[PDB]
RNA sequence: ACGAGACUCUGGCAUGCUAACUAGUUACGCGACCCCGGUCGGCGUAACUUCUUAGAGGGACAAGUGGCGUU
């Protein structure tokens, strides 16, 4: 089966921390694995004035937000993901499984 | 201008004090030995360090200082 | 599900029910010492940690209140039914958090006290659970029509750069008196620890330390011997 | 007793020449590698203007590479860098067979074994690596090794007593065999710092250089110190030559060459060309290989050249 | 038998042009048409500098096929320019003895460095309170 | 094959620059010879580093002024093109040696600098650098070429050629040997 | 002790390392046109990361040389 499983997370060491599991029990397992595909990181820009009011110098902020995502196919059933997926998973890292 | 602020001088003069023997005139060498007798967070510190070592190796080799 | 969001807006309202959330338990919790929550999603599963000072308070009288709060979460946020479950738990080093001294002294000048004496004592009682340093900053109409502010600093107090990110904590409370509002700004800075429970990993860029070499010895003959 | 006479430079590399090394196979060869990320090949062409000429240079590394030796067949070779890595060079195309991993520092020297099918790397990892032709470990110590970076390794050159020998920075210079590798002797007594060891062609007797300049020299059948002479400056490369009794030393800006049969210097081959005295540092040599046939000696400097000397008398 | 090939990039701001050195006869051609018909033609001299530079008899073994994406216009040509040069030097520099790759290298640096060096000057972000990165607004007194 | 650059069609040898103060800030001759006026640049980096540049590339650097034209570079060079085409078809001689005798012609060798407070009005007379020489020299040129071609059915590639000409010959019907003799004027007026 | 510095983000490069059918390159086959080769962002599948994407690391420190300076 072709298996995809998306991980999209705010932090980019915690999400290379649970790619690095998921790739080291994928490699344990002994089957055929995807590498880590590196999609391009998306910046959510707010910029905003600083005073509540009209008063002061024209002063402005700059809010970032980065966002990550990976990508990586397997070749096995269903059972096997799902029971690879549930183990040591993260917080702030979000995973995400569909089949084509 | 490039003048070094007082940690790193006073790092560096700790690490010649302490470590001597193991260092040298090549900055690639006791930068290696800077790196690995002593916890540096950042890099480009290391690097200062690292120079100013090389420098008062340099200083060392002609005569005495008075620190 | 047919409508799936995209994944900016995922985000966004992720923030935004956080930030909501974290507003409602800290405008209930203001007795029990409040500290944040913690929002750790599981499969089919959604539980949300507190950690506050009184654990035996927050339950009330055989769970009633974390029922309440769980009900009206659900009711609130749009959630299936059964899907929450909220935990409370007890956290250590209470003078290490800036939240809980500022509810304290907040609570400390709504019943009447010297606000000097009280700054004094959570001051005293926070360098007493071992921190590096902290400020206190209490500004409003005190003692007169003209307000004023007093600013007591001692310790260590960092400023500027990215290590205040993560080495201080900042807290912000009013107090609503009878004759106006008194403000609170509390600053403790954490120390440095390899643990990772008391403060933060990395330590300060401008600190470097060295390790002690061994007792080495200098033979003064050439000697050579076998083993194994 | 002789005299060493220079006859050329080798200009072409941008900087301090780390290894160099020649094989009897192409005698009109010279394969050194630099503290720059190349490594060049010389061509000889024996001319009044040049000695020699660059024929191929070998990339692919991405720090200073500071070892390199060439195996016995004449057509492979191995080079250790600082990256980490080790390449299995060929040198008709240019190209890379395979890449050695598993280093997590920054590596010192390699070496190819006498039946050219062992490798031996050390570098400032604790840890000494046995790698097969094909890339992989076999064995690698890392527990009971040297206690701090590990400077130099090398082979017997005979497989009657298969021995390597194993000097590095923490004044203990050490024997492994290669059956069971583990520890068979280790040696004491020498201050500062090692640089080198260097192994006689007949696999009998072992010459040690370190910072104090002290050549101290061992033997390899027995764990019994021979004598100890002053080299004067800093020890950085040892060599033995294979037809003469002797044993050449880069001690500084200055090279000696002595007798083991008297003990007694022969030559002191020091910067003849005189001109830096306008308040200058003399440049240092930090490699240095003896030919085949123990003719013609190269020596690298940190001048970016690499010096040619031949024997006159 | 084998088949000799290498691929060099070349860059100025933002423009990628990449060559393509393999044997033939000498023909040089960027996005599929030669370097005759490429705009603006006041800038053929910039185009055509290397191969003049360098004579025909260096580039009759091979033939270059460049593809450039990105950028403005004089700043494909600047890419161009240096990415046959860089191909050229890195062709000779693999297969050829490097000699020739030396006294290629000597005269393309003495007679102009963007030639191999590329030019590390990016446009500076706008700041608040201007029309552009160091311009301000006009100040109003009273 | 390269025996000579040819600027486009011309020359670059056998060009002669008399005045022996503008022997290294004129870089015309087996150097700094390009087929082409446009460069890459990095010349105003450094503090000295823009007498190294061509004196065409220069010239074409300071054409292009006056807001409208400002970045249009590639404009500048082929009307420069133009005007050396037409300074070769008229007079019959190279554009560079033209144009290199404009320059020594058109640049003033002694200028006088306002002193005193703010609002009054006294001069002394001073000697200027080799560089101002050459910058005032093209700055001159320019602006003189521009002003004539302005409001005028003549086009500036021609209006250009015929600033060179009269520059170098010194003949005053140009607006940079007017403006060169009006500040030694003014100089020599109160040394 | 604070401020500065130190710190964080971004730009500038590495033909070396880790992987890309939601990014490509190079070979091969099919197809269209011209006069034996050229063009194709036409079609498809044998390697690879040279382009692109993004992670760990590397690199710059007044390091080398010559002058001025209590050297």
């Amino acid at each position: 089966h072709r298996i995809r499983i998306t991980l999209t997370s705010r932090n980019v060491k915690s999400l290379e921390k649970v790619c690095a599991d998921l790739i080291r029990g994928a490699k344990e397992k002994n089957l055929k694995v995807k590498g880590p595909v590196r999609m391009p990181t998306k910046t959510l820009r707010i910029t905003t004035r600083k005073t509540p009011c009209g008063e002061g110098s024209k002063t402005w902020d700059r809010f970032q937000m980065r966002i990550h995502k990976r990508l990586i196919d397997l070749h096995s059933p269903s059972e096997i993901v799902k029971q690879i997926t549930s183990i040591s998973i993260e917080p702030g890292v979000e995973v995400e499984v569909t089949i084509a | 201008g490039r003048v070094r602020t007082k940690t790193v001088k006073k790092a560096a003069r700790v690490i010649i004090e302490k470590y001597y023997t193991r260092l040298g005139n090549d900055f690639h060498t006791n930068k290696r030995v800077c790196e690995e007798i002593a916890i540096i967070p950042s890099k480009k510190l290391r690097n200062k360090i690292a120079g100013y070592v090389t420098h008062l190796m340099k200083r060392i080799q002609r005569g005495p200082v008075r620190g | 599900m047919a409508v799936q969001i995209s994944k900016k807006r995922k985000f966004v309202a992720d923030g935004i029910f956080k930030a909501e959330l974290n507003e409602f338990l800290t405008r209930e919790l203001a007795e029990d010492g409040y500290s944040g929550v913690e929002v750790r999603v599981t499969p089919t599963r959604t539980e949300i940690i507190i950690l506050a000072t009184r654990t035996q308070n927050v339950l009330g009288e055989k769970g009633r209140r974390i029922r309440e709060l769980t009900a009206v979460v659900q009711k609130r946020f749009g959630f299936p039914e059964g899907s929450v479950e909220l935990y409370a738990e007890k956290v250590a080093t209470r003078g290490l958090c800036a939240i809980a001294q500022a509810e304290s002294l907040r609570y400390k000048l709504l019943g009447g006290l010297a606000v000097r004496r009280a700054c004094y004592g959570v001051l005293r009682f926070i360098m007493e659970s071992g921190a590096k340093g902290c400020e206190v900053v209490v500004s409003g109409k005190l003692r007169g029509q003209r307000a004023k502010s007093m600013k007591f600093v001692d310790g260590l107090m960092i400023h500027s750069g990215d290590p205040v990110n993560y080495y201080v904590d900042t807290a912000v409370r009013h107090v609503l008196l009878r004759q106006g509002v008194l403000g609170i700004k509390v600053k403790i800075m954490l120390p440095w620890d390899p643990s990772g429970k008391i403060g933060p990993k990395k330590p300060l860029p401008d600190h470097v330390s060295i390790v002690e070499p061994k007792d080495e010895i200098l033979p003064t003959t050439p000697i050579s011997e076998q083993k194994g | 007793t002789e005299q060493m006479t220079l006859r050329g430079t080798l200009k072409g590399h941008n900087g301090w020449v780390t290894q160099i090394a020649t094989t009897p196979q192409f005698p009109d060869m010279i394969l050194s590698a630099s503290r720059d990320k190349t490594i060049i090949m010389w061509k000889l062409t024996r001319d009044e203007t040049n000695y020699g000429i660059p024929q191929r240079a070998l990339r692919g590394h991405s720090h200073f590479v500071s070892d390199v030796v060439i195996s016995s067949d004449g057509q492979f070779a191995l080079s250790g860098s600082w990256d980490g890595t080790l390449r299995l060079w060929d040198l008709t195309t240019g190209t890379t067979t395979r890449r050695f991993v598993g280093h997590t520092k920054d590596v010192l020297s390699v070496a190819f074994s006498s039946d050219n099918r062992q490798i031996v790397s050390g570098s400032r990892d604790k840890t000494i690596k046995l790698w097969n032709t094909l890339g992989v470990c076999k064995y690698t110590v890392q527990d009971e090794s040297h206690s701090e970076w590990v400077s130099c390794v090398r082979f017997s050159p005979n497989s009657s007593n298969p021995i390597i020998v194993s000097c590095g920075w923490d004044k203990l210079v050490k024997v492994w065999n290669l059956a069971n590798c583990k520890l068979k002797t280790n040696h004491i007594g020498h201050t500062g710092y090692l640089n080198t060891v260097t192994v006689s062609p007949d696999g009998s007797l072992c010459a040690s250089g370190g910072k104090d300049g002290q050549a101290m020299l061992w033997d390899l059948n027995e764990g019994k110190h021979l004598y100890t002479l002053d080299g004067g400056d800093i020890i950085n490369a040892l060599c033995f030559s294979p037809n003469r009794y002797w044993l050449c030393a880069a001690t500084g800006p200055s090279i000696k060459i002595w007798d083991l049969e008297g003990k007694i210097i022969v030559d002191e081959l020091k910067q003849e060309v005189i001109s830096t005295s306008s308040k200058a540092e003399p440049p240092q040599c930090t490699s240095l290989a003896w030919s085949a046939d123990g003719q013609t000696l190269f020596a690298g400097y940190t001048d970016n050249l690499v010096r040619v000397w031949q024997v006159t008398i | 038998g084998p088949l000799q090939s290498v691929q060099v990039f070349g860059r100025k701001k933002t423009a990628t042009a990449v060559a393509h050195c393999k044997r033939g006869n000498g023909l040089i051609k960027v996005n599929g048409r030669p370097l005759e018909m490429i705009e603006p033609r006041t800038l053929q001299y910039k185009l055509l500098e290397p191969v003049l530079l360098l004579g025909k008899e260096r580039f009759a073994g091979v033939d270059i096929r460049v593809r450039v994406k990105g950028g403005g216009h004089v700043a494909q040509i600047y890419a161009i320019r240096q990415s046959i040069s860089k191909a050229l030097v890195a062709y000779y520099q693999k297969y050829v003895d490097e000699a020739s790759k030396k006294e290629i290298k000597d005269i393309l640096i003495q007679y102009d460095r963007t030639l191999l060096v590329a030019d590390p000057r990016r446009c500076e972000s706008k700041k608040f309170g201007g029309p552009g990165a160091r311009a301000r607004y006009q100040k109003s007194y009273r | 094959t390269p025996d000579i650059k040819l600027f486009g069609k011309w020359s670059t040898d056998d060009v002669q620059i008399n005045d022996i103060s503008l022997q290294d800030y004129i870089a015309v001759k087996e150097k700094y010879a390009k087929y082409l006026p446009h460069s890459a640049g990095r010349y105003a980096a450094k503090r000295f580093r823009k007498a190294q540049c061509p004196i065409v590339e220069r010239l074409t650097n300071s054409m292009m002024m006056h807001g409208r034209n400002n970045g249009k570079k590639l404009m500048t060079v082929r009307i420069v093109k133009h005007a050396f085409e037409i300074i070769h078809l008229l007079t019959g001689e190279n554009p560079l040696q033209v144009l290199v005798n404009a320059i020594i012609n058109s640049g003033p060798r002694e200028d006088s600098t306002r002193i005193g407070r703010a609002g009054t009005v006294r001069r002394q007379a001073v000697d200027v650098s080799p560089l101002r020489r050459v910058n005032q020299a093209i700055w001159l040129l320019c602006t003189g070429a521009r002003e004539a071609a302005f409001r005028n059915i003549k086009t500036i590639a021609e209006c250009l050629a015929d600033e060179l000409i009269n520059a170098a010959k010194g003949s005053s019907n140009s607006y940079a040997i007017k403006k060169k003799d009006e500040l030694e004027r003014v100089a020599k007026s109160n040394r």
